């Protein structure tokens, strides 16, 4: 009511319980990615830096950032199929009221580029 | 206060006499490597008597101590070049002057 | 084994002189191993093995091995020539049929840019059988050897003609007209274009009689010689071989400079952003800046913050902040010298020009040994020690540089690093930084002050020799090496004499007609021009 | 007012444009294109040796240029990195060029008073022994016989490296490249080989012009296009595998 929550604690101090809700979608986006194949490797640094490693406000630009081109495109589809998660639950919603189609129950491609944001930031983020 | 590269040999044998003119042909460029006087330029020997307060300290002690037909470089502090006033629109304050000597002739 | 190619055979020092290639090796014992394997190859297909040879698969190097992205060399006039009316003609002599372009270009033309691929030239590419403006169109025959091209224009129907050993080149169709629909605009000046291993040869026609085909086609036709009436040879600028560093330009493709202006609780800056990232056609190319103003060491070398040792020292800083999400292993941060003209699309900190002067007294002892550069950097790749986030401040590589010692420190993060340079008396340091856009937004110029520390200004500007205060005045810009120059062929070069006395007198060398120019010095960027 | 602007603006030198009066400086070079690498055939250690048959200190009012030493290019191409083709430039002027004048040791355009018996800069009946040495990046001089104490070292070592002389109106120099190429005055130093050992079997030695550019008729001057990189100048024999 107050728009106030607790929620804001460090992640080391929230709960278990309150985790799985932030790493389905990272599970998603790992089945995603392995179901077509796609070996991911570690490199050298990462692991190094594996092994070294309210609150003070620290954001992370995760803005300037950019990907490369085939990574761009395989992003592309990998964010399609994204759209085609959201139109897999929206077709059970359609199931359940029995009729009336949604004005972006259209395939990928015939989304626009404001239609189509979701998708980009979450997939190109993870990629970044 | 000024050494003396030498850079070509003189006779070694004949030195500069008290109130005998010096004849020299001389080259002054500063130390960033700046020219700012040339008697070659002017195309013509440059004369004093020694001894005579006529030139600048440095320039004094460094024809002094060269010998006849010799080519040298002189190297001027500032305390015996021009001061901390320095020459005023040539010679900035407390510079030091490197000069490119040659002794033609002792008159 | 240890032997070596030499001119001699001679065993004593292992020196085989048939250590050559194979293309270069020597007649007889190319005969003899050749028909010693023949032999031992055709019995081999005399034992029923039958030897299949494979196909012989074409290949192509493109005969593309000029110095790094060089490619051609344009060859203009000057730009005070430009004719805006009347009738011209010029011979352009093939001495290699190849890739090669003449033709008429405007007073605009980009040394760096192929002849005819923008507006700016109208260009005869008879390699390929080609014409050249905005885009190649078929036109005319193909020289060969020794073949002289005759470009003629006509500024009064504004249309131009070429022609082959005097016969005039046509289009796909009987139109003689290569061009015909042109503006004056700021006239036209004789170029030509040279591919790798090309030569050419220009008669601007100051002696008609040197001219081979105008008599033949061009006489009559009213069209004149482009020196006909000058008493001197006419100046001829050519494209400059090594780069330069100039300000960014405001209309540039990529780079963007943006100036900000420094706050109460900020510093100068000036941010380096990426104008065409991300899009079709983007550049990915280490682009190397420097700062437009040097700082100068001594001349000798000495051998809440206080004020009195704010105004007594001689060190200045200035700081990189390379953007959250720039790569920071293509960002070098450093000081270089006017020496600097190494434009090469990969750079590495151990490929920098440098060399250790060691000088000795009598007995041999290294009395001292100094080391000469002109790239003094860090990668911040490197530098960085700490990984993962770096968003809680962006890379901050501070440079200090004790202008009276000549000790060269950098700082990052608030670590001080290892590496460290040792440079000459009276040397000048450009405030320079190298980085391959990874992002729009690439690195900043922060031109703030740590404690005790001068800032960059104090040792930039005279006037603020005393100011403890940073500040950016506008003489101070961000400059990048690049390639757009234009070099200006000396009209007379020095009488040289070489000649082989005798066998064991030597190769003579002999000058003695004094020659000389007069330069012009730019202060600020320690460089001199004619 | 006249006074102050004088006295006020022009003793920097730092704002206004300078001019001087520079005489031009032009650089020799045999057809020698010498380097070091890695499984290939160059020997490591060459010599050559320069005369000075003449040489006025002033033809003009400016001093006599004359530097000898060695340059390296840029890569493997055959032209010398890191230079102007033309102006007062010479060997030593820049960190691709090492000089000697007989009285400095010249690179990176900055000069280094060196010690040796007798200093003088250089003068008629001269001799000026040059020494290059791969395997340990070296190079020492000696005048007239005596060592100079003095020595560049640590250098790049990833191009081709050739003997160059630089010079300004007024001289008269002598090329002893060794064997029929003129004989050595004095005896080349131990392992080190004459320079006109590394002459090619077709190529013939010959001391051309440093730069593509000479003084010679307009119209018959030769336009030149970049030249194509010596890979055969560094014999790498990689046999494929078996
Ligand atoms: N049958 C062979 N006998 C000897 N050498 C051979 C033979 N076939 C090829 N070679 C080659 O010929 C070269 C022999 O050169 P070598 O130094 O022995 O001769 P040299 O200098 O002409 O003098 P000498 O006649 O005293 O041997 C070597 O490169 C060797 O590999």
């Amino acid at each position: 009511s107050s728009k106030v929550q607790p929620l804001m604690k460090p992640y080391k101090l929230l709960s278990e319980k309150e985790k799985e809700i932030y790493r389905w979608p990272i599970k998603e986006s790992l089945k995603t990615m392995l179901a077509w194949g796609w070996r991911i490797e570690r490199t050298r640094e990462g692991d190094s830096m594996a092994l070294y490693n309210g609150y003070s406000p620290r954001a992370i630009d995760m803005s300037n950032v950019t990907l490369s081109r085939d990574l761009h495109a395989m992003a592309e589809m990998m964010a399609e199929n994204y759209h085609n998660i959201w139109a897999k639950k929206k077709k059970m919603e359609l199931e359940s009221k029995g009729g009336g189609n949604h004005p972006l129950l259209v395939p990928y491609d015939t989304l626009t580029a404001k239609e189509k944001a979701k998708d980009r930031e979450k997939a190109q983020d993870i990629l970044k | 206060g000024v050494e003396i590269e030498t850079i070509s040999p003189g006779d070694g044998r004949t030195f500069p006499k008290k109130g005998q003119t010096c004849v020299v042909h001389y080259t002054g460029m500063l130390q960033n490597g700046k020219k700012f006087d040339s008697s070659r330029d002017r195309n013509k020997p440059f004369k004093f008597r020694i001894g005579k307060q006529e030139v600048i300290k440095g320039f004094e002690e460094g024809a002094a101590q060269m010998s006849l037909g010799q080519r040298a470089k002189l190297t001027c502090t500032p305390d015996v070049a021009y001061g901390a006033t320095g020459h005023p629109g040539v010679i900035p304050p407390n510079a030091t002057l490197i000069f490119d000597v040659e002794l033609l002739n002792l008159e | 084994q240890g032997w070596t190619y030499g001119i001699q055979q001679d065993v004593k020092n292992r020196r085989n002189p048939r250590l050559v290639p194979y293309t270069l090796l020597d007649d007889r014992t190319k005969k003899s191993n050749k028909d010693s394997l023949r032999e031992a190859v055709r019995t081999l297909l005399g034992y029923g093995y039958n030897l299949e040879a494979p196909d012989q698969d074409h290949a192509a190097r493109a005969e593309v091995c000029s110095g790094t992205g060089e490619r051609f060399r344009i060859f203009r006039a000057e730009k005070t020539y430009a004719v805006k009316a009347g009738r011209w003609y010029f011979e352009f002599e093939t001495v290699t049929a190849g890739d090669m372009r003449v033709g008429w270009s405007r007073p605009g033309c980009q040394p760096d840019q192929e002849l005819g691929s923008d507006e700016r030239a109208f260009a005869f590419d008879g390699f390929k059988a080609q014409r050249w403006h905005q885009g190649n169109e078929h036109y005319g025959r193909s020289w060969q050897a020794g073949d002289v091209v005759g470009c003629m224009v006509d500024m009064n129907e504004h249309t131009m003609m070429f022609t082959l050993n005097g016969e005039i080149l046509l289009d796909d169709s009987g139109s003689e007209l290569a061009f015909k629909d042109f503006d004056v605009g700021d006239g036209f000046i004789p170029v030509c274009s040279l591919g790798v291993a090309q030569v050419g040869r220009m008669n601007f026609g100051k002696d008609v009689s040197t001219l081979k085909y105008f008599t033949i086609c061009g006489l009559q036709e009213g069209y004149e010689p482009f020196a006909v009436n000058t008493n001197r040879d006419i100046t001829m600028w050519l494209s400059k071989r090594l780069p330069q560093f100039l300000q960014v330009p405001s209309n540039h493709e990529h780079i963007e400079v943006t100036r900000i202006d420094g706050t109460i609780d900020s510093s100068p800056c000036l941010k380096v952003t990426q104008k065409s990232f991300g899009s079709q056609n983007s550049n990915t190319d280490i682009m190397f800046y420097r700062l437009s103003m040097p700082i100068e060491c001594a001349e000798v070398f000495s051998k809440r913050d206080d004020y009195d040792f704010l105004m007594q020292t001689s060190t200045y800083y200035y700081s990189v902040r390379i953007f959250p999400g720039q790569e920071p292993a293509n960002v070098w941060v450093g000081w270089i010298t006017s020496d600097f003209h190494q434009y090469d699309t990969g750079f590495d900190l151990d490929r920098v020009r440098t060399v250790t002067v060691t000088l000795g007294d009598e007995k041999g002892k290294v009395h001292e040994s100094i080391k000469r550069s002109n790239c003094y950097m860090v990668c911040a790749g490197e530098s960085m020690s700490p990984g993962q986030g770096r968003n809680n401040n962006g890379l901050e590589i501070g440079c200090v540089v004790d202008a009276a010692s000549g000790l060269l420190t950098f700082i990052a993060n608030g670590k001080e690093l290892s590496t460290y340079y040792q440079v000459e008396p009276s040397t000048k340091l450009f405030p320079a930084v190298f980085a391959q856009a990874t992002s729009p937004n690439v690195f900043q110029f922060e031109l703030g002050r740590i404690k005790n520390v001068m800032p960059l200004s104090a040792g930039l500007f005279k006037s603020e020799h005393k100011n403890p205060v940073p500040q950016c005045p506008p003489r101070l810009h961000v400059q990048f090496l690049s390639h757009v120059l234009w070099s200006r062929m000396p009209n007379q070069f020095l009488k040289v004499d070489v000649s082989r006395i005798s066998e064991r007198q030597g190769w003579l060398v002999q000058c003695l007609d004094p020659l000389q120019f007069m330069s012009l010095h730019i202060p600020e960027e320690n460089r001199s021009v004619d | 007012n006249q006074h102050l602007i004088c006295d006020n603006l022009l003793p920097g030198r730092d704002l206004l444009l300078q001019t001087r009066l520079v005489n031009h400086v032009s650089s020799m070079r045999p057809n020698i294109f010498l380097g070091v690498s890695e499984g290939s055939a160059q020997y490591k250690k060459w010599y050559y040796e320069l005369m000075v048959d003449h040489t006025e200190p002033f033809v003009t009012a400016e001093a006599t240029h004359l530097r000898v030493g060695w340059a390296s290019t840029e890569g493997y191409s055959p032209y010398p990195g890191g230079g102007e083709e033309w102006g007062g430039n010479g060997v030593g002027d820049d960190l691709f060029s090492y000089g000697f004048d007989g009285l400095h040791l010249w690179s990176g355009c900055i000069a280094r008073t060196v010690s040796s018996p007798n200093q003088h800069l250089l003068r008629t009946d001269d001799v000026i022994s040059c020494c290059l040495d791969l395997s340990a990046p070296s190079i020492s001089f000696r005048i007239n016989g005596q060592p100079v104490q003095g020595m560049f070292e640590n250098f790049n070592i990833d191009g081709l490296f050739f003997p160059v002389v630089s010079f300004s109106a007024g001289i008269k120099v002598r090329f002893l490249l060794g064997g029929r190429h003129g004989e050595f005055k004095f005896l080349p130093p131990p392992g080190y080989a004459p320079c006109y050992e590394a002459v090619l079997p077709k190529e013939k030695l010959k001391v051309e012009h440093s730069r593509e550019y000479k003084q010679e008729r307009t119209y018959t001057r030769d336009l030149l296009g970049p030249t194509v990189s010596l890979t055969q100048a560094a014999f790498t024999p990689i046999p494929v595998d078996t």
